[PDB]
DNA sequence: ACCGACGTCTAAGAAACCATTAT
DNA sequence: ACCGACGTCTAAGAAACCATTAT
């Protein structure tokens, strides 16, 4: 880059390049459909992944809640090393570590966690609107510099609930990994998205480049909770448990000059 | 969290009457004149009706109106007023005689209730028998569908529209339908842009083409539409060529796929022997237009990617000097740009009022790239002159930049995208600024839409005139 | 008392499919097959009918005994059977559809009878004006005037026949003319294996070439055109260029001389600026054609003397190492020849029969030299194979040669003079064996007419196909 | 040359190099439109030419009857020295030069001298066709044989006349001077030519190599009385005169072998 | 105290027409 | 014993069906 105007995007880099994660070797064999059966049953508190055997993020007496005694033959741990290949080639290892960075992203953190048509939302919730962390989106939304709402009820519907929210994806280009972020009206309940239509293009209606702009950086600001700071926020999921995954995200979003 | 750096490519110029150049196309047409009206060609663009005689007051207001000077209501900050036909095209738009007006049969109103649509189609297309032998006297030809027919015109698998172009298209008459949309618009610029371009177009002459475009180089479109039966489904895959001949001149035609008539296919990815077939029938087009001289380089767009399989028919399909270019658009992308001005006096840097500039493309690895055919354009704004004009803004806050993936290719992006933006402004049946995707797509897509409705027609060379 | 010692040269040989040699084009022709057949360069020639209504008759019967054999009637000596089309072309010839039969507006009668003749060529490309949508499906257009246009033709400062070829030439259609003197000749033949080989030049193809050509070797010829109007004259010079490509092809093209347009000349010799441009101009279109190299020696023929700027301009556009060759064409000339036999047997020494023979030049001094373009010739009767052929027997009982003046060169009249003659058999337009005057000439001077009567086509280089 | 077929032209060589012509020296200045005026006035026996000095072939007593012996200032000599460059260098000397061999050719003979468009033509007298020294050209105008009329009426015509006639023209090529002849119809009037084309069209129809040859012959003998003589025929013009002209032009065409 | 207007004369060709079709 | 029916999962586009008209 050498001049202006510039280009900004809605990339965030990744910079984290291992995951280590352990293994779950089981004497019989497991399809992914039951696996899913399983965890949609016992409802783990953790991740689980299907490429060849059961991979997870998480405490172990979860895959034993999970798995009884008998089924486990042994655990290990994988060593997931050049993370951007590997999410690229399988599929799974890019839905699984896609799911782990959002986990990480949206710990101790007061924004709910929704998925549409298999994609994930970051919502804001309709108990914490009038938070003091949201009054930079609050002020994104206003008009003619007054206070907007951040949550409500959508007009002329019986029980139709909106709410201002982000897309967050997880993209791989050329070996390198990018976070990627796309502000989005949420509606619930989610299958009555048909009835909110007119709102939502009303709402977005005059949500210019400049104001847009704005919406990023407070979208930005809440998920990561810095801004400018010229560093890179670490994120981890789950902790207090052995086998976690801890990720290395920057908070300048990725731009370009002429 | 820095890219490679980015280039903007500055807007494609539109060549008019007398070799001459303006990026607005309405203006030029206004003030410049049409390019083909340098040739004097055509003379005269007389005119015919197709409707039910409940419905002539329609047709002659819409043609009166059309030869009547109108002002912009809606985008104002756009569209330039309209001076009628003649003082525009600066050629006499002739009314019909008795003799040139054509009334469909009362059947017609009794199948649109039976909701059998190609009986529909099949009765138009009869009710205008009595206009062949009469062609001579004129060249293009109006059909009106009233409201009351709207039950007939799109149900499973089924097309009106489609149905009589491809009916039309072997006739050798240019049609050109309207129904109660153009008639019932606040906007008459709108309209009487729209028609007035399509009308000249069809007419057998060039309203516009690009001014610097080079006459060894070809440009190919694949697109594919889906059928849906009982059994399952099949893929109308399509092509489209647009260049330039050797003297003055534009044609833009369209091909099927299609080796032999009954092949059947499920993917919309070709065959060796396919892409030999339909890259070597491309080359005769064009050493016909050229007397027989090769293309120095082509380029080919698809909206699926190649497999080794096309590359490989591809590359052996045309001779060694001459470059190879496949490139992959990728419409819907997970990307978007915001635009940031740069520190002016006081002020520091800050967003911009208008999106981002239209031409700019990001180069993201080796063989990907995002180019935004959408974005704002500076020059063509009529109420503000110093204010640019982002088109797409009453529907989308933001543009969205389309997506291209390079499979064979040596020199840089500069070309590719300077040649997707310029194709970008010669869809004729446009009335706005640009399109989204480059016209060789837009035609593939619609013959593709074309022979799905009508698979009878395979193997005849079409060009745009009869499909727009 | 006694001249210095004259020569003569073999009657040069054309080649044909499959690399064969034949003096008689004809002959050649429907006993080996066009040259261009091998690389079945058109696969297929396709025909447009351009004519009134009332005169489709005439068109439908002239391309049906095309279709069909023909003998000669007149002639015979030389003129051999037409074996139909498709026989001695080894191409079809397809009858065109009923939506490539194109009718000429009423209008075009009426503006003949006030005669307009502008109105009139222009009147004719508005008629044919769809063609220009179908020209993918054709390659050549057959156009008819009647007799009742006969009024609008040629008078004073316009010419149809040049009018509507340079209104057609940039739209890259080429056409052909037919009058009512291809269809009221006693001699069927004539109009046969004319028409025929004309459409087989037009549609791509070519018909003959000469054998023994250098391909390091350029050909120009410069002719003067006459334009008359109240202000005074203008004098319009056009170059025609004739060279071979590198491997299968023929290069036979004309280019304007002005530099720019309304550049007014009252005297046909041009200035040392138009002679370094037009020379330069000429270098260019070798170098493209030839991949880079220069030509290593350059013939220029021109109608009038060269002046000393033009000597110098011609000297200084090409480099040291490539020799230049400035020559005088002269149609009219004093002297004439009579060809004395041999002693033979107990014959003595007796005036032949049959006048001298083309190819013999009689060098007059050591700068001017005649060469007979016009003679008998051996090898080409069909009635008796030991009985020479004249063919202007009807025109001239005996023949007038041309007088060559060398302006420049160190060489001898032998490599001149065959040029010459060679280049005197490769006008397709023709059906006899030879032409009086170099291609190059009667190029120069079609393009020149062409160009006088309409100068707003200038600065595009041109092939023959479109002026034949 | 080495060998046949022969190339006969119509060419006769010059074999004379100086012409020795008077000056008349005029006291006065003189154009050459007044000159011509009045030769034709007084259509004097005597033949001029002014291309800086008014340069006369004839007799004394004419040029004074032309100028009145006030404007005449001098009368001398003026060598014409290397006859073929003067000619070729000076236009109103190849004139006079072409003009003065023709009236020393047709001197004392029975041939008609007449001119059309700036040429000279030999046309036989319609009085005297009947001579003997016509009758090798009789001869080679007939058809099968037969003896063949030189002169008559032309076909359906009021009072149109033909007579068959030869073109002479003068030369210059390379420094040597040749003398062209063309036979040719000639028809009087002459400003009727036009409508006897196809007359002559007709007349000349068959006239073939053979007949051209048999032509050129006789009228190679019909203008020099010798044809073939390995000799050279001298000719004069005003031999009388104090200033006069001689030439010697041979009689057998050149031609050209190998 | 000149280089422009006009006459003569060569050669050479081009433009609105005419006419035949190969000893 | 090899390869053919099903499930999971990414990217990506089109059978279709509603809008609103350019700070
Ligand atoms: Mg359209
Ligand atoms: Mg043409």
């Amino acid at each position: 880059g050498k001049s202006f105007p510039a280009l900004r995007t809605n990339a965030l880099p990744v910079v984290t390049q291992s995951i280590r994660c352990g293994v779950v070797t089981l004497a019989s064999p497991i399809t992914f459909s039951e696996l899913k059966e399983r965890i949609s049953q016992k409802s783990p508190k953790a991740l689980l992944t299907y490429t060849e055997k059961v991979l997870f993020l998480g405490g172990e007496p979860e895959i034993r809640k999970i798995f009884s005694n008998d089924e486990i033959n042994s655990i290990g741990q994988y060593y997931i090393d050049e993370i951007a290949q590997s999410v690229a080639a399988s599929t799974f290892l890019k839905s699984f570590v896609e799911e782990a960075i959002l986990t990480a992203l949206l710990r101790e953190k007061p924004i709910l966690h929704r998925v549409r048509h298999r994609t994930h939302y970051a919502v804001i919730p309709n108990a914490s609107a009038k938070d003091d962390r949201f009054l930079d989106l609050r002020k994104a939304v206003g008009f003619k510099g007054d206070l907007g709402y951040i949550t409500g009820n959508v007009t002329n519907a019986k029980e139709l609930s909106w709410a201002e929210a982000v897309s967050i994806r997880l993209e791989e280009r050329g070996g390198k990994l990018w976070i990627m972020l796309k502000p989005e009206i949420w509606i619930k309940p989610l299958d009555r998205r048909e009835e909110a239509t007119d709102f939502i293009r009303s709402r977005r209606r005059y949500r210019f480049n400049q104001c847009s702009y704005q919406i990023l950086d407070a979208w930005i600001k809440i998920l990561f909770g810095s801004i400018g700071g010229g560093g890179t926020v670490n994120i981890s999921c789950f902790p207090d448990a052995e086998f976690k995954a801890e990720f290395e995200i920057g908070t300048r979003t990725a731009f370009s000059l002429g | 969290s820095q890219l490679a750096a980015h280039s903007t490519i500055p807007e494609p110029l539109l060549l008019f009457k007398d070799n001459r150049t303006d990026t607005h196309p309405l203006r030029g047409l206004s003030q410049y004149g049409p390019y083909s009206a340098c040739f004097n060609l055509p003379g005269q663009v007389r005119l015919a009706y197709l409707a039910p005689t409940e419905h002539m007051r329609k047709l002659d207001a819409i043609v009166r109106e059309l030869q009547n000077p109108a002002t912009p209501k809606e985008a104002t900050n756009y569209y330039v007023e309209y001076g009628g036909f003649e003082k525009v095209f600066k050629v006499p738009l002739v009314m019909p005689q008795e003799h040139l007006r054509c009334l469909a049969l009362d059947e017609c109103h009794g199948v649109a209730a039976n909701g059998n649509g190609l009986a529909l189609a099949d009765k138009i297309v009869q009710s205008m028998s009595g206009l062949f032998r009469q062609k001579h006297a004129f060249d293009v030809l109006l059909v009106y569908l009233p409201a009351s027919w709207k039950k007939c015109f799109e149900y499973d698998g089924f097309d009106l529209h489609d149905r009589i172009k491809a009916k039309v298209a072997p006739l050798n008459l240019p049609i050109q339908i309207i129904n109660d949309t153009a008639l019932t618009r606040q906007c008459r610029a709108n309209v009487m842009w729209g028609v007035s371009v399509a009308l000249y177009a069809k007419a057998g002459g060039i309203p516009w083409k690009l001014a610097d475009w080079d006459k060894d180089e070809a440009y190919i479109g694949l697109s594919y539409a889906i059928k849906k039966n009982a059994e399952g489904q099949e893929y109308t895959t399509c092509c489209s060529q647009v260049f330039d001949p050797d003297g003055t001149g534009f044609e833009f035609v369209a091909y099927d796929t299609r080796e032999f008539i009954t092949d059947r296919k499920g993917n919309p990815y070709l065959s060796y022997q396919e892409m030999q077939s339909v890259l070597s029938k491309s080359l005769h087009l064009y050493q016909s237009s050229h007397n027989g001289r090769m293309p120095r380089k082509i380029f080919i767009h698809k909206t699926t990617h190649f497999t080794e399989d096309e590359i490989q028919g591809a590359f052996d399909s045309f001779s060694s000097s001459t470059e190879i270019e496949l490139v992959q658009i990728i419409q819907s992308t997970n990307w978007y740009g915001l635009k940031v001005d740069g520190k002016k006096g006081d002020k520091p840097v800050a967003p911009a009022s208008y999106p981002v500039d239209r031409g700019l493309y990001q180069p993201l690895t080796e063989s990907e790239c995002l180019l935004w055919t959408q974005g704002s354009v500076m020059g063509v704004n009529q109420q503000n002159p110093g204010q640019p004009v982002f088109k797409e803004a009453a529907l989308t806050p933001l543009p969205n930049p389309i997506m291209l993936r390079r499979f064979s290719g040596n020199g840089g992006w500069h070309a590719t995208c300077s040649s997707i933006l310029a194709l970008t402004k010669v869809d004729w049946n446009n009335n706005t600024l640009y399109k989204k995707l480059p016209v060789t797509l837009v035609y593939s897509q619609v013959f593709a839409d074309v022979v799905k409705q009508t698979p009878e027609i395979v193997n005849e060379i079409y060009d745009y005139r009869f499909f727009m």
